[PDB]
RNA sequence: ACGACCGUAUAGUACGAGAGGAACUACGGUUGGUGGCCACUGGUGUACCGGUUGUUCGAGAGAGCACGUGCCGGGUAGCCA
RNA sequence: CGAGUGGCUUGCUACCUCGAUGUCGGUUCCCUCCAUCCUGCCCGUGCAGAAGCGGGCAAGGGUGAGGUUGUUCGCCUAUUA
RNA sequence: GUCGGGUGAGAACCCCGACGGCCUAAUGGAUAAGGGUUCCUCAGCACUGCUGAUCAGCUGAGGGUUAGCCGGUCCUAAGUCAUACCGCAACUCGACUAUGACGAAAUGGGAAACGGGUUAAUAUUCCCGUGCCACUAUGCAGUGAAAGUUGACGCCCUGGGGUCGAUCACGCUGGGCAUCGCCCAGUCGAACCGUCCAACUCCGUGGAAGCCGUAAUGGCAGGAAGCGGACGAACGGCGGCAUAGGGAAACGUGAUUCAACCUGGGGCCCAUGAAAAGACGAGCAUAGUGUCCGUACCGAGAACCGACACAGGUGUCCAUGGCGGCGAAAGCCAAGGCCUGUCGGGAGCAACCAACGUUAGGGAAUUCGGCAAGUUAGUCCCGUACCUUCGGAAGAAGGGAUGCCUGCUCCGGAACGGAGCAGGUCGCAGUGACUCGGAAGCUCGGACUGUCUAGUAACAACAUAGGUGACCGCAAAUCCGCAAGGACUCGUACGGUCACUGAAUCCUGCCCAGUGCAGGUAUCUGAACACCUCGUACAAGAGGACGAAGGACCUGUCAACGGCGGGGGUCUUAAGGUAGCGUAGUACCUUGCCGCAUCAGUAGCGGCUUGCAUGAAUGGAUUAACCAGAGCUUCACUGUCCCAACGUUGGGCCCGGUGAACUGUACAUUCCAGUGCGGAGUCUGGAGACACCCAGGGGGAAGCGAAGACCCUAUGGAGCUUUACUGCAGGCUGUCGCUGAGGACUCUCACUCCGGGAGGAGGACACCGAUAGCCGGGCA
RNA sequence: GUGGAAGUCUGUUAGAGUUGGUGUCCUACAAUACCCUCUCGUGAUCUAUGUGUAGGGGUGAAAGGCCCAUCGAGUCCGGCA
């Protein structure tokens, strides 16, 4: 046959690339050297195209102007701090171990200084649970418990933007519009409606799959369609 | 409200729609003072026409649940 | 639209041009590429067993 | 190049208890087909005459254009049913 | 039960045609056949009449309009000799 | 087009005049691409030109494009290339990371030019007048100099300022018309220099407890109005420019509406609307320099692409010329262009055809079907059902009005803006042309806007919001690459990948036996290396022990593939069809039966329903709105029909000129029968038949056009499928190498990851090389 | 009353498209044209130029559509007689 969408995306052409050139900046936290004296005022409020949530604009007291992943409350004039001594208060980071326990924060570290790659999405964040002096446990917003270095910055709050899933686009056009803003090919045409040349879904007087849908993990590209490895599928039992 | 949707789209879209919308743009109490003069700017971002305060807040509602429970804690 | 000759009208795009190494009308400026010599692509000259009978 | 039918007189007669109910023949008409003709009726009639909208020729008069008449009314010859 | 005629139905065969002879129904227009539906002329009757029913000669002329359905066929309606 | 005339050997179509017409977002003006001399002049007509030709985009010969300030050139955009590094057997191949360069001629950013004159052809380029920018030099001034500002930005609504244009009023100059007194044109004048400033922002004063303000939102004791002030606009006003220029002349003045341009207010985003060079910040005089490339012409019913001088295709701006009207609509008319959407002459001009006008009475009888045609129509007033998601349905339906003239009222600052009143009055007809909906009901489908088979399918198909399930914590899931590497990703579960269903509403039953996926697993089975035995002086080889994934086996799972029958009052193979719907776009039987409607209804609708063979996200039911979707009915109307007629324009016919193609074994004036490979102009028998030509509609030549697409055959081809055969990628898993120290363990030193770094995390694992078992239409 | 939303309505505004005529044409004006009717026309809109994706590969709101008059695997030359 021919190769499946699923397959197109790889090769990373125009169509399935995000637009970069249009994104603003890849909100990672500040690198202190240490002591935590470094404070910055927040000097404006933007749209952040790839996130559809607001980012922050951040002037430091060391002449560093820079965009930060701004958890909700966060306004104009606000001063924020990042360093292991900075003051508990949304807005603001430092290392989970000074963070206190039962403290929902976002922009969670995976390893010590990468700079935040969890919880980062609109209205969410991850819940501060147990601390220690080898293991901080985190409650990421999927509900998994994760162990993390208490060495692992993060930032005080939850994400500004919440509810956002909460209205429904209503029309194909505010789709379309949202779908413009990401690496996505949109909008999507069913795998039983396409040619059996096109997947492997596809041919039979009338639609339907011609074969069960959970697919094995080791299924390789090209054949890993439907519900990949599903422990299960249903709403019953 | 949802009238710009004239017979389209059905009951409950344009009815969250509608509730949504209709919070969204209630006058809001603003943090940095106290009046009620916060109005949207865009997704996520507030600002109050009196003493001209610019914030982050939820996509519809100046505050939402999660944000209110950080306060706490 | 016809593919045929309605089509044939849009056509005023200028894309394979007089060569500066070989002289041919093959130096496509857009690709900055002879099809003809293989100017822009190789500093050896484009040729090929194919452009004549395997045994001549 | 003519085919067929209806109706009237025959006759409420013949026949028949009655009910019902013919024919020969002489008439008048209709229908289908056929050939021709326009006095009559009807159609057409971008000959013609009139009314009238928009615009242009300054107005008036008189005209052009609005598709092979802008639109509307009447209609000779001729051709037609 | 027996003997036939037709070539309108269907089946059979594979003779002609695969370097192509374009389908069904309808329509339009022309010619024909008779195994006659009407019209002409007859014979019989379980033929009084009127009318039926059956039969003979006869192909000059006629055999129309509509409802469903692509339908052919057919079912249905009002007319009709 | 026509009448005159000009030139010429020759004139329907070359030129002049008159008369008559055509084009108005174009048939006019300027241009991009592309073409490339097609541009201008002279001389020509063999060639090219739908006829002719004295003409020309043709032929011969010459000539023509002038720049500091118009483009290019400079900047950077998506993105491209080169070099280095790395991969690759290798390269002209390949991703990343550095560096460098490249990448915008109408239409991104950007130092500076206007007006007039001149040529056969250039022209913000030459010439005249005036002006401006950059750099450099000299001089005076200046110590400031880099912070900031600009370049620099989306969509929708709107106020204010304001030029051109257009129009109104009055004057002046010139023209036209001649029953009046009207009608037309002109009434000019730049860049630049100088000056003015509304809006926004801010300051002083002031002191509002209810006032201020808008088209609207709004503003205020955190200080409203009012008063004063700072900053501050136009491609605009005003003055100069200008006894410049331009005009035969006059060489105006005010106003309204106001494109351009300037400046504000509001609203929207699950969408956020470039960057860089440059400029400003940062004075003035005088002088010098400002090179290089482009510059003609066409820009299209003859200069481009389409083989053509092709009815096609092809970007931008002129969007403000007059009447009209809601209008960038129609129709008519200017400026400007044209008679080249380039063969003519003749016949009341026949048949026939294209496109069209008018048809009495009947009125869909026509037809598969109102196909085609028609009916309605603009604006105002009255009035408007079922149903509904309360938006809508709706312009439902239905009814009435509509011109002109005279004099007025109201709204508004006013319009050459709008709404009305009274009287008078004409026509068959007052949206008089033009422009300009026919209406209503029932059913099926898809909710909706949207998409599609360039070139026979626009739909019920695809999409969609909405619903749902699956995978994945990011050193992830999914995907591309042989590799180096890469998309997703400036992303992180409110994410994004993989699938199914397809708005809302009410709902979504039973089944895990088979197949798929996943989890588990005592025991069973399960490869290779290492290990043990036999064998071999060794090796081949035979056997053993251990046993990973996988399978057996157990469990979970149907909004996972799919299934929901036959029999009796259980059987196969798990269950045995629940809510609903039902003769369906699914019902063979079938024109099912009852009813409605019709004169008559295989149709349609309602009901029944045992459903050959309905049924719940293989979604069921239902449904307002929507629809060039399928079917049915009604009112209105009509040449669709009864049944055809007359007319109009272009052809057709005759004449001048031009001038193809298809097709052709031969013969050929045929007709009726027969015969023949059974479908003969040609054979046989008869019949008929004097030759040639014109027009016609097409019966025959099994007419012409295409080595039948249907069907079969070939140990033909290709695309597609799968539990066909055989293999190959890929994933999982064991083993060996990388690989180190002390059947479970610690460590650090390779190696991996995070970190700017220190250092942290991990760790002999993982990655990678090799091999073995399993899965493996993803691929051959 | 104001306000002016809308994948909102009418609309040959520009611009885009193409339901029916099974009209015209069918050695065409044209190897996809012409006319009338019809649909869209503030948005998932239309449009110019630049730029990117390449052949078992693209691209595809999916029709096996499209990738220079050709696509159920482009074109050219070669394998090849
Ligand atoms: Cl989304
Ligand atoms: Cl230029
Ligand atoms: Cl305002
Ligand atoms: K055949
Ligand atoms: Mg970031
Ligand atoms: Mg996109
Ligand atoms: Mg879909
Ligand atoms: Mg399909
Ligand atoms: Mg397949
Ligand atoms: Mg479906
Ligand atoms: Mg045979
Ligand atoms: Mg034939
Ligand atoms: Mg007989
Ligand atoms: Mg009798
Ligand atoms: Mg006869
Ligand atoms: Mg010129
Ligand atoms: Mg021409
Ligand atoms: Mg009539
Ligand atoms: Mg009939
Ligand atoms: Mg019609
Ligand atoms: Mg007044
Ligand atoms: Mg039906
Ligand atoms: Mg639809
Ligand atoms: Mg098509
Ligand atoms: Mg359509
Ligand atoms: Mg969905
Ligand atoms: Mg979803
Ligand atoms: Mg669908
Ligand atoms: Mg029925
Ligand atoms: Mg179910
Ligand atoms: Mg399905
Ligand atoms: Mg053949
Ligand atoms: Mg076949
Ligand atoms: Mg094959
Ligand atoms: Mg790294
Ligand atoms: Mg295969
Ligand atoms: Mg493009
Ligand atoms: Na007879
Ligand atoms: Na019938
Ligand atoms: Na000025
Ligand atoms: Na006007
Ligand atoms: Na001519
Ligand atoms: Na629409
Ligand atoms: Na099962
Ligand atoms: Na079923
Ligand atoms: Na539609
Ligand atoms: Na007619
Ligand atoms: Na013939
Ligand atoms: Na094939
Ligand atoms: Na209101
Ligand atoms: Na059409
Ligand atoms: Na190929
Ligand atoms: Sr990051
Ligand atoms: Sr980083
Ligand atoms: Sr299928
Ligand atoms: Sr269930
Ligand atoms: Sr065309
Ligand atoms: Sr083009
Ligand atoms: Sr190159
Ligand atoms: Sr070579
Ligand atoms: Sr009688
Ligand atoms: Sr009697
Ligand atoms: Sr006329
Ligand atoms: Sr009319
Ligand atoms: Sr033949
Ligand atoms: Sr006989
Ligand atoms: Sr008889
Ligand atoms: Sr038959
Ligand atoms: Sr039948
Ligand atoms: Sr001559
Ligand atoms: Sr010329
Ligand atoms: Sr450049
Ligand atoms: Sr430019
Ligand atoms: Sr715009
Ligand atoms: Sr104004
Ligand atoms: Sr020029
Ligand atoms: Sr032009
Ligand atoms: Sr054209
Ligand atoms: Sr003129
Ligand atoms: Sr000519
Ligand atoms: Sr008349
Ligand atoms: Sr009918
Ligand atoms: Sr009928
Ligand atoms: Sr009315
Ligand atoms: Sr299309
Ligand atoms: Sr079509
Ligand atoms: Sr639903
Ligand atoms: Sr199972
Ligand atoms: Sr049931
Ligand atoms: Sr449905
Ligand atoms: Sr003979
Ligand atoms: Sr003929
Ligand atoms: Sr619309
Ligand atoms: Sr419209
Ligand atoms: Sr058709
Ligand atoms: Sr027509
Ligand atoms: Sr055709
Ligand atoms: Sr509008
Ligand atoms: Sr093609
Ligand atoms: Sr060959």
């Amino acid at each position: 046959g021919r190769r499946i969408q699923g397959q197109r995306r790889g090769r990373g052409t125009s169509t399935f690339r995000a637009p970069s050139h249009r994104y603003k900046a890849d909100l990672e936290h500040r690198k202190v050297e240490d002591g935590d004296v470094i404070a910055g005022t927040v000097v404006d409020i933007e749209h952040d195209p790839a996130r559809s949530a607001p980012v922050a604009a951040v002037e430091f007291e060391d002449g560093d102007r820079r965009l930060i992943l701004a958890p909700e409350g966060v306004g104009v004039g606000d001063e924020l701090q990042v360093g292991v001594s900075a003051e508990i208060a949304p807005g603001n980071t430092l290392p989970l171990a000074e963070i206190p326990e039962g403290v929902p924060v976002c922009n969670v570290e995976s390893s010590p200084g990468d700079g935040g790659k969890f919880a980062r999405a609109s209205g969410v964040n991850a819940q501060l649970l147990t601390h220690d002096r080898n293991v901080a446990v985190v409650k990421l917003p999927s509900g998994e418990m994760k162990r993390l270095d208490p060495q692992c910055r993060a930032t005080i709050g939850v994400v500004a933007g919440g509810g956002r899933t909460d209205k429904p686009f209503v029309k194909a056009g505010n789709k379309h519009h949202k779908m413009k803003a990401r690496g996505t090919k949109w909008p999507n045409v069913r795998g039983v409606a396409m040619n059996a040349v096109d997947h492997p879904f596809g041919g039979g007087g009338r639609q339907h799959p011609g074969k069960p849908k959970s697919i094995s993990r080791n299924a390789p590209p090209g054949r890993k369609v439907g519900d990949i490895a599903s422990k299960r599928t249903g709403r019953g039992g | 409200r949802s009238g710009r949707f004239g017979a389209r789209y059905g009951r409950v879209s344009r009815r969250r729609v509608a509730e949504i919308e209709s919070e969204m743009n209630e006058d809001h109490a603003c943090p940095n003072c106290g009046e009620d003069r916060v109005d949207r700017q865009g997704t996520g971002i507030w600002q109050c026409s009196y003493c001209d305060y610019k914030f982050t807040g939820g996509s519809y509602k100046p505050e939402t649940p999660g944000g209110k429970t950080v306060r706490r804690s | 639209t016809g593919a045929g000759t309605p089509s044939q009208g849009k056509k005023n795009t200028t894309t394979h041009t007089k060569c500066r190494r070989c002289g041919e009308k093959s130096y496509h400026t857009k690709k900055k590429v002879c099809s003809s010599c293989g100017f822009g692509k190789s500093a050896k000259r484009r040729d090929y067993e194919w452009q004549s009978k395997a045994g001549e």
